[PDB]
RNA sequence: UUGGGGCCCUUUGUUUCUUCUGCCUGGAGAAGUUUGACACCAAAUUCAAAUUGGUGUUAGGGGAGCUGGGGCCUUUCAAAA
RNA sequence: AUACUUACCUUAAGAUAUCAGAGGAGAGUCCUACUGAUCAAACAUGCGCUUCCAAUAGUAGAAGGACGUUAAGCAUUUAUCAUUGAACUAUAAUUGUUCAUUGAAGUCAUUGAUGCAAACUCCUUGGUCACACACACAUACGGCGCGGAAGGCGUG
RNA sequence: UGGUAUGUUC
């Protein structure tokens, strides 16, 4: 049931178990990954949890929570281990890092607006009445 | 020293657990500073019943809790 | 007569005299006639020794302490000699004086 | 048949703990590393480990902190060590290492060759001669 | 007249004690409280020849490697069995009993 | 007089706690009011038997001398009992 | 485990420090005290109660011992069913650190009082 | 109704001089029935005319001073 | 004789009636709560930092290092950054404090929704909802809220509003975007909606 | 005062004692510091603003003066061989 | 914030280390900026004392974990009783076999529980310090650097 | 000889 449109209070209560629950800090930044990429109708808290758990970093080491060394070595081009003047390089660390987020963010935007000005914003009623109503 | 609040417990059903499993379900009339509870028409539940009587008193020393089976 | 109201400071002189003409009349026996004693414990440890002190709480200083218990698997018994001991009133069942 | 061994870890305060700690990173699983609280036997002019790994010797002073010497059964053992290894660098607690064979043999090595006493005696007297 | 007071006496005795359990503890004593909380150094313990609550509580005290050995246990009052003196110490003079003089010449 | 631990057994009144029982049993739910005695009565429990099964009871009350311990939740780390030098305003005459 | 504990520290000494406590069961409490009384009872912060299960003391009967952990975190434990404590591992600022901690803790309630009689006035 | 206190339950349960059966400790414990005359504040209960039956024969007893410590449970027969 | 460490207020001997009492009264609950307001802010807020070690570095990391480029470093005024951080903390704290409460209003016609969702007609939790009301004896207190309580009852049933639609419900809330990537938003629409 | 070389800038609010200005072609400037000041939380007074109750901070290093103590050397008195 | 009403309560005591001697106060008690000894606390202070404090001449590693993965890894063990009907082994409250009506509670868990074993990854801690990449030792190791953390002993 | 809490008016 986890691709339900409607479904921000199951996965902010499995977010909140998550951190909750795990001492690892590792699970929580999975499940928030798989939710950015997930059209949901409340979908800008779960952003707005990325983005201040992105300035919620410490160091450069916990950028391997987020992928693996060998994709940011690759496509963003940076190194976990890259030892000196840690502060531009985190904050540039941090800009690229927000740069896709808000590319993805543009992708999941437009498909939840799509859903929403189109279908989702017609129909009232999501439950079961009874085998005598009427819909329209 | 202090007397224990069992005045929720006044005129509702409660149920003694007694050292593992004697479960004694009672209407409590009265206690003490000991924990001491007086039943009025207690009855022995095992997972088998049995009747203990018209009034009963139970010592607080193998008393643990009690479960109020009826609504406050 | 209740214990809070008897008096101050002189609740010692009434120990001492339920001491001397009361249940303690045979710890005080054995401590002033050197006579052994046979204390049984609460883990099957009977302990044959003389009594060197007496407590409120019954802690009781043995001296030459012969101690033995019984191992039941098969029956076997075991036995110790310990010089000194400082024994608990809490583990002590009985005491038995012999004349 | 002493080996001298630099680039070693300088500052436990205890020897017998660093003697523990080079007998746990030449080998894992050994019987005297894998046991705390064992009474280190000492050997005066018995095997202590395998692989011919006879005993160790540190010192606490000034110039040479950092390395040390160990000393084995014989020159076989030596050669089975070198022959074992072959310029690989061993790891311990955080450094590699690199071994040697020392311009000096061990005067433990001399209590083996000499019994298969006179350079203590010689050692004593150029002791008096540098403390003088 | 309670002979806590005799134990306060007995600083720095190399002492054993037998528990409840039935653990024997071979070590120094430091402090004891008036309540009999005894506190010990350079501890060695031992169950002897079973009781798996006791080799429970033998083996998750810290400093296994069946004698455990510990540098500092406190031991409650109730769950002290008894305690055994070392012989080398003058029962006559440490039970002088100061406290039952002054109450004795106090009447 | 009291001490700290029954004050903080006191401090945390209508909170989630957990208990554990002498006999194995586990207890959780919101404490209602507890005592110097530690006679503490909890409401919404959740119950674990010794022989594992879980279940649910309403209104409990144990008794103090039968409780292994219990669970405060963690943002009284912070508490002024456990300020070792704090003064005290001018107690009355 | 070389923590060399103090060799004449009481309960108001070993304060801050985490203990690795016996119980009679077993059920050894790992952590750090911070308050105790008459009949000692101890609050533990981030505390683990860990057990063995009874399928390990078949092999702990004279190598690796699985224990059962649990976490739970802050709690206070009674004086009643516990057996014996010991200091597991030393606290994380020192002694000196601690001293001028306790004293900023004083000018700090010192001043506290200074307020407290400047709003009296 | 009102309150009973328990001091005052077995105060009244000893007036009313009814058939007792008082309970003890487990499976080593036996339970007694008889009937109460004396008791005091640490409920040292003094009972006459005691036979005992084991937990699921009896035999007459006389005259018992049964103390505080092993006393779980008191019913009227 | 008794002393609240919160409220910093004195008694007389330990009355359990009084001690009682005072857990309840509004000035207690005042003092008490912005102390755990205060003390978790500040143990939110307290940075602490690693202690830092630094080695002295290897000689082929000193020559890659300082010859592959050297990186810029933005920094900002006084009350730039204090304006930010505030804003923030503001963001941090109406998103510690904001739910998702879509199923509460989307299933409002629901023929359970007095059973479940009104949140006093509750099962487990109802007694709890039921026994402390917070029974306002001040007369402002009551006296000041003129609004309509809107109580509904377990027993409403299926009966009552037959036809979902007639009886006028509301239009769903938009999907709520970040204010701060507002601007990239598709400015044409795919059909054409009035008012 | 200038220039060069080495390291650090995670100080992540780019020094964290505070406020203001301000910064990576740089690392700065001005003011204040325990009956005071600074920052923040909560509220009813229907924007803002103001009032009340609390929380936390007021730091680190070096130097002149004074004082306590530890060790060595020198001068003088008393006592014992 | 002042002024007033209401609800509850209005207090277990004694003392602040021990021993010996001298003096004073009308066998017993109290005091001495009275004297000697022991002990406790605080502040300094020293014992060639005891333990620990992570490479950078590399891309590591020590301690404690993961309430992390491979991992549904491999090997084992359990997943309700009673009455009756059509056969039935049968000393039981037909237990055993196949099917069902009914009766009381009825942990979820079998991707469960226990034991065994390896690899990978990530978290908290440090002096990641000052000189040098060096030929010492039977009285087995010049512990004769600046410190920090824990502790022992000794002095004022 | 008092304390805690609550409700009105300035």
């Amino acid at each position: 049931v986890g691709l339900h449109f409607f479904s921000g209070e199951f996965w902010d209560l499995y977010l909140e178990q998550i951190s909750s629950r795990c001492t690892s800090s590792k699970k929580y930044w999975n499940v928030l990954r798989k939710i950015l990429e997930i059209p949901l109708h409340s979908f800008s808290k779960f952003y707005a949890l990325w983005l201040q758990r992105i300035d919620d970093i410490m160091d450069l080491k916990q950028l391997s929570q987020l992928t693996s060394k060998d994709e940011l070595l690759k496509k963003l081009k940076i190194d976990i281990n890259y030892s000196g003047r840690k502060g531009p390089y985190l904050q540039d660390a941090k800009k690229k890092l927000k740069k896709i987020t808000k590319e993805m963010y543009m992708v999941v935007q437009y498909q939840v607006l799509e859903i929403y000005s189109i279908f989702e914003s017609k129909i009232y009623i999501n439950y079961y009445t009874s085998p005598e109503t009427l819909v329209s | 020293v202090s007397t224990p609040e069992l005045k929720k417990y006044m005129d509702k059903k409660i149920l003694l657990n007694i050292n593992g499993s004697r479960k004694v379900a009672g209407i409590l009339r009265g206690y003490d500073i000991f924990l001491n509870v007086v039943l009025d028409d207690a009855m022995e539940i095992n997972g088998n019943n049995h009747q203990l009587g018209l009034q009963t008193v139970i010592r607080g020393n193998s008393i643990i809790s009690l479960e109020a089976l009826d609504a406050i | 007569r209740p214990k809070h109201e008897l008096s101050r400071a002189e609740l010692e002189e009434l120990e001492e005299f339920e001491f001397k003409h009361g249940p303690m009349s045979l710890i005080n026996d054995a401590m002033v006639t050197r006579t052994p004693v046979i204390i049984s414990l609460r883990n099957n440890h009977k302990i044959i020794a003389r009594v060197k002190a007496f407590d409120r709480h019954c802690n009781m200083v043995l001296e030459n302490v012969k101690e033995l218990w019984t191992e039941k698997k098969n029956v076997i018994n075991r036995e110790r000699f310990i010089s000194k001991l400082f024994l608990r009133g809490d583990s002590v069942i009985v005491v038995l004086k012999t004349p | 048949s002493a080996l001298y061994f630099q680039n070693l870890p300088s500052r436990p305060a205890n020897k017998e703990n660093y003697t523990r700690l080079l007998l746990k990173h030449i080998n894992p699983n050994n019987k005297y590393a894998i046991n705390p609280s064992l009474p280190l036997p000492h050997n005066k002019l018995l095997l202590d480990d395998q692989m011919g790994l006879l005993e160790v010797s540190i010192s606490r002073s000034s110039k040479m902190t950092n390395q040390a010497f160990l000393t084995f059964v014989t020159q076989e053992e030596a050669d089975r060590f070198l022959e074992k290894y072959t310029t690989t660098a061993l790891k311990v607690q955080g450094r590699k290492v690199r071994m040697g064979k020392a311009r000096t043999n061990s005067l433990l090595g001399l209590s083996i060759e000499m019994q298969k006493y006179n350079l203590d005696i010689k050692k004593v007297l150029k002791a008096r001669k540098l403390k003088r | 007249m309670k002979l806590v007071n005799f134990l306060k006496k007995l600083r720095n005795e190399q002492v054993t004690i037998e528990l409840k359990n039935g653990t024997t503890v071979w070590g120094t004593l430091q402090s004891v409280s008036p309540q009999m909380n005894a506190i010990l150094t350079d501890v060695k313990l031992t169950l002897p020849q079973s009781n798996g609550i006791a080799m429970a509580s033998l083996y998750l005290t810290g400093g296994q490697q069946n004698i455990a050995s510990l540098q500092y246990i406190n031991i409650r009052g109730n769950t002290i069995r008894q305690i055994i003196l070392p012989d080398s110490l003058n029962l006559d003079s440490l039970l002088v009993d100061q406290k039952q003089l002054n109450s004795l010449r106090r009447s | 007089m009291n001490g700290i631990p029954v004050k903080l057994l006191n401090e945390a009144q209508g909170h989630i706690v957990s208990l554990e029982l002498t006999t194995g049993a586990t207890y959780r739910g919101k404490l209602v009011e507890s005592e110097d005695s530690m006679n503490v009565q909890l409401r919404d429990v959740i119950a674990t038997e010794p022989q594992g099964a879980v279940t649910h009871m309403d209104q409990i009350f144990v008794r103090g001398s039968q409780i292994k311990f219990i669970v405060v939740p963690d943002l009284l780390k912070n508490a002024p009992l456990f300020k070792k030098n704090s003064s005290r305003p001018m107690p009355p005459i | 485990s070389k923590i060399q504990v103090a060799h004449s520290s009481r309960l108001a000494n070993l304060i801050d420090y985490k203990l690795r406590v016996l119980t009679q069961d077993g059920r050894v409490y790992i952590g750090q005290l911070m308050a105790f009384d008459k009949h000692m009872n101890l609050v533990l912060n981030e505390c683990i109660e860990e057990r063995v299960p009874k399928t390990q003391l078949d092999k702990l009967r004279p190598l690796n011992i699985k224990v059962e952990k649990r976490v739970l975190g802050l709690t206070i434990l009674r004086g009643e069913q516990i057996l014996s404590t010991v200091v597991e591992d030393k606290p994380l600022l020192s002694k000196k650190e601690r001293l001028v901690r306790d004293k900023k803790e004083k000018k700090q309630a010192q001043k506290q009082t200074k307020l407290r009689k400047e709003k009296e006035k | 109704k009102a309150m009973v206190p328990p001091i005052n339950c077995i105060f009244n349960f000893l007036q009313q001089q009814t058939p007792v059966t008082i309970w003890l400790f487990e499976q080593i414990g036996i339970r007694i029935k008889g009937k109460i005359v004396g008791f005091d504040e640490f409920m040292n209960v003094v009972i006459d005319e005691a036979v005992e039956i084991p937990v699921n024969k009896g035999t007459p007893l006389g005259k018992i001073l049964l103390k505080g410590d092993n006393i779980t449970l008191i019913t009227s027969a | 004789r008794y002393y609240c460490e919160y409220c910093h207020s004195y008694l007389t001997h330990d009355t359990l009636s009084v001690r009682k009492s005072h857990l309840v009264g509004k000035n207690h609950l005042r003092i008490t709560a912005d102390y755990y307001r205060n003390k978790a802010r500040d143990i939110i807020n307290k940075h602490n930092h690693k202690r830092r070690h630094i080695g002295k570095r290897g000689r082929k990391e000193r020559e890659n290092s300082s010859q592959n480029e050297t990186l810029k470093v933005t920094c900002l005024s006084n009350k730039e950054k204090r304006h930010i951080m505030h804003v923030k903390k503001m963001n941090q704290k109406e998103l510690a404090q904001t739910s998702i409460d879509t199923l509460k209003l989307l299933y409002d016609g629901s023929p359970g929704y007095s059973k479940v969702f009104v949140d006093a007609n509750r099962f487990d939790i109802g007694d709890l909802v039921k026994a402390s009301k917070l029974p306002q004896r001040a007369n402002e207190k009551s006296a000041h809220h003129s609004f309509k309580q809107t109580s509904r009852s377990r027993d409403e049933t299926c009966e009552s509003n037959p036809f979902p639609r007639l009886n006028n419900p509301k239009k769903l809330e938009p999907p709520k975007i970040l204010s701060q990537w507002s601007n990239t938003i598709p400015k044409t629409s795919i059909f054409y909606s009035v008012d």
